[PDB]
RNA sequence: GGGAUAAGUGCUGAAAGCAUCUAAGCAUGAAGCCCCCCUCAAGAUGAGAUUUCCCAUUCCGCAAGGAAGUAAGAUCCCUGA
RNA sequence: UUGGCACCUCGAUGUCGGCUCAUCGCAUCCUGGGGCUGUAGUCGGUCCCAAGGGUUGGGCUGUUCGCCCAUUAAAGCGGUACGCGAGCUGGGUUCAGAACGUCGUGAGACAGUUCGGUCCCUAUCCGUCGCGGGCGCAGGAAAUUUGAGAGGAGCUGUCCUU
């Protein structure tokens, strides 16, 4: 009885700037951007989420004592595998992975994860080359 | 840097300058002929394409007929990249002789190893081998997987299977003799490979 | 005990 | 000497704080504390 | 050296997709045919290039 | 041999007019770390990049698409390591 | 480690010590960098940071352990079902025979000792080590490749100058 799109979304692109927000408060937006949540079509199984930019992933930064601090792990298959760095050594080389890991985080697991992992761009900054797509610049909400 | 491919054709010994006796590697390197120059504004790094041993039209394609005809030469059936090179020093079609490396210079030599096929853990891994009495019924066998709380065996553990037919480097060996009238180079000790096999002779990591 | 000879 | 009782041994010793680590330093280097 | 369960009909046929066999070299023979495999005399008019060798 | 470092050694300095390795800013510092040494690596479904060939047929399906022959090229078969 | 409880297994979870293969944590044996020393120098003592690598050949005993011989830079502690028997041996425990000492009238018994004594499995699935066939990578191909990632290596003695 009600409304359920499917092969009728309209996917429009937004970018969003890094300059000033935590790594951090920005990704549970991206995601929920991505996920669809700011659309009254949402519908959980189909994916109404739409494309999202981000720029400037290099002018990211992280409150406390975090740059020194937060570890990420790269654990493999092979014994004694689990290498380190620490927060400023990824934001340093390259940040987007980065960006990347806290949205796949804050994504959902499943195939419809991989899919809305999919939209996400990330580059350093200050340009991207999906100046053909058009897209608009949106402002985070806080 | 600089440096050179080829085929070895066997070893032999050599006496130079003392009584001394040198194991010495023939390898036929030469001519090489510069293929395709890569540049880092279009191809993302520096390097050159070095061919060599051209071949019979009939056992080479249109392809790689036309890939040669920029630097005016025969299909070749060794084409391997150098990198990285002192850029740019070579134009394209231009021949790599043996006279750029001096007889006292320190080189690196990498090839295919020879293959041994299907072999056991003794041999491809050695492993040591267990007794063969005292009513032993073991030996020649890899030995445990591991501890028996992961439920697994970990990864890496070391098992029969096929040695050989990988890259293989050997470093810091040195030229005892060059032959630019019969485009030979002979090398101080062993280099991997069996015989008419491609050998490639690069200038090593100094210092 | 807990001799394993099974036969 | 690390210990976690670090204390003024004598008059000249001097309580300091440096890295959130309670230090002791002193004129003589026998009483040099820290903890953490 | 004992199967802990039976194996499904599914697998079971998955496993059998590599079991089957090709078709052999069997090319047209310039005498009589038809037809005759690669490097081989024929069985039938029994020649081999092209005398009759048997 | 490079870069950021641990324990240490510090420089300039106030909270607290002094003093101070630190709360801001700069160093130096280990067979640890990330590279330089070697090897596998775009199924890295994020499937990348450069060079060079082959060309844009026929018949149905009004659109999507589907069959036959072929070019570049490869394979069946054979001589072998 | 010795214990305590008896939660899991008695329509079976093979138990010691060795062989083979290892992996992990430092409460670090050496090697590397330091502080304090009642550190003159060499050699030392104690406490920090550090698991990267390496940490032996025998005689005795089934032995782990332990003692001794000769080295070494050192011959480190532990966990992984006191790692590992569908990978291996049964010397000891722990069957059926027979003795010694002791107890028991006796049949017999003894963490008391000694002699001898059947260790099955053709790998279905996950794991690991190698090798292929498909399809994808928005045309079909032949070559050459960047590297997201991953693996390997990582030890040290002695002599001469200063």
């Amino acid at each position: 009885t009600p409304m359920a799109n499917a092969s009728t979304i309209e996917r429009k692109w937004l970018v969003v700037d890094a300059a000033g927000k935590t790594l951090g408060r920005l990704s549970s937006e991206v995601a929920a951007i991505l996920r669809g949540k700011h659309k009254p079509t949402y519908t959980p199984h189909v994916d109404t989420g739409d494309h999202v930019i981000i720029i400037n992933a290099e002018k990211i930064e992280l409150t406390g004592k975090k740059l020194t601090d937060k570890i990420y792990y790269r654990h493999t298959q092979h014994p004694g595998g689990l290498k380190s760095r620490t927060a400023l050594e990824m934001r340093t080389n390259y940040p987007e992975k980065m960006l990347e890991l806290a949205i796949k985080g804050m994504l959902p697991k499943g195939s419809l994860g991989r899919q809305m992992f999919k939209k996400l761009n990330v580059y350093r900054g200050s340009e991207h080359p999906h100046e053909a797509q058009k897209p608009e610049v949106y402002e985070l909400r806080g | 840097t600089k440096g050179i491919l080829g085929r070895k054709i066997g070893m032999t010994q050599v006496f130079a300058e003392n009584g001394d006796l040198i194991p010495v590697t023939v390898i036929e390197a030469a001519p090489n002929v510069v293929l395709q120059k890569k540049t880092a504004e279009n191809d993302g790094y520096e390097a050159i394409q070095l061919g060599f041993d051209d071949k019979r039209e009939k056992l080479s394609n249109k392809p790689e007929k036309g890939h040669v005809a920029k630097a005016e030469t025969a299909p070749k059936r060794f084409v391997k990249e150098l990198r990285g090179v002192e850029m740019d020093a070579y134009e394209v079609g231009q021949e790599v002789k043996v006279e750029i490396f001096s007889a006292g210079e320190i080189v690196d030599v990498t090839g295919v190893s020879k293959g041994k096929g299907f072999q056991g853990a003794i041999k491809r891994h050695g492993q040591s081998r267990g007794p063969m009495s005292h009513g032993s019924r073991y030996h020649r066998r890899p030995g445990s997987m591991g501890p028996v709380d992961p439920n697994r065996v970990f990864k890496g553990k070391l098992l029969p299977g096929r040695m050989g037919g990988e890259q293989i480097t050997v470093q810091n060996l040195e030229i005892v003799k060059v032959d630019a009238e019969r485009n030979l180079l002979l090398i101080k000790g062993n280099v991997p490979g069996a015989k008419k096999s491609l050998i490639t002779v690069k200038s090593a990591v100094k210092s | 005990a807990a001799a394993a000879a099974a036969a | 000497k690390v210990r976690p009782s670090v204390k003024p041994i004598c008059e000249k010793c001097k309580v300091i704080r440096r890295k959130g680590k309670v230090m002791v330093i002193c004129e003589n280097p026998k009483h040099k504390q820290k903890q953490g | 050296a004992v199967p802990f369960r039976r194996t499904s009909k599914m697998k079971k046929r998955l496993r059998r997709t590599h079991f089957k066999l090709n078709v052999p070299g069997m090319t047209e023979c310039p005498s009589c045919g038809e037809m005759k495999l690669s490097h081989r005399v024929c069985k039938a008019c029994g020649s081999y290039n092209g005398k009759d060798i048997n």
